């Protein structure tokens, strides 16, 4: 969503589980 | 979507307090229980992390030994290991595909040395 993110548990593990 | 950890985030020290931490740190969110796993060749740490405001924390159990982390290593570990729970967050400039720490506005340590 963003530079990085993982502000959100859901952004976090999407940017994670990617 | 919720369960990808295991993943080695090697950890960055970008603020000159944190230029003590140690030889290599392997930081990985455990999203598949939703905790912060933080563990290295002398280091064991099991977190649950938290949101506010977009800040990232984890209140941590660590176990590790000492002199591995020397005496300043630990001292940046612990440092390190504060800013997650005065809330971290993950974020920067110039990254698309790497996560970067930062608290109190700015960045004092990194997943990958993306940047």
């Amino acid at each position: 969503s963003e530079t990085t993110l993982l502000e959100d548990e859901k952004s976090l593990v999407s940017y994670l589980n990617y | 979507s919720s369960s990808n950890s295991e993943k080695e985030w090697h950890i960055v020290p970008v603020s000159k307090d944190y230029f003590s931490i140690p030889n290599d740190l392997l930081w990985s969110f455990n999203t598949t229980n939703k905790s912060i796993n933080v563990y290295s060749k002398c280091i064991s740490g099991k977190a649950v992390y938290s949101f506010n405001a977009g800040k990232f924390m984890g209140n941590f159990n660590v176990k590790e030994v000492d002199g591995c982390f020397m005496d300043a290593q630990k001292i940046a570990i612990d440092k390190l290991f504060s800013m997650l729970k005065d809330g971290v967050v993950l974020k920067g400039n110039k990254i698309n595909d790497t996560i970067l720490i930062e608290k109190d506005g700015e960045v004092k340590l990194k997943l990958i040395r993306g940047i």
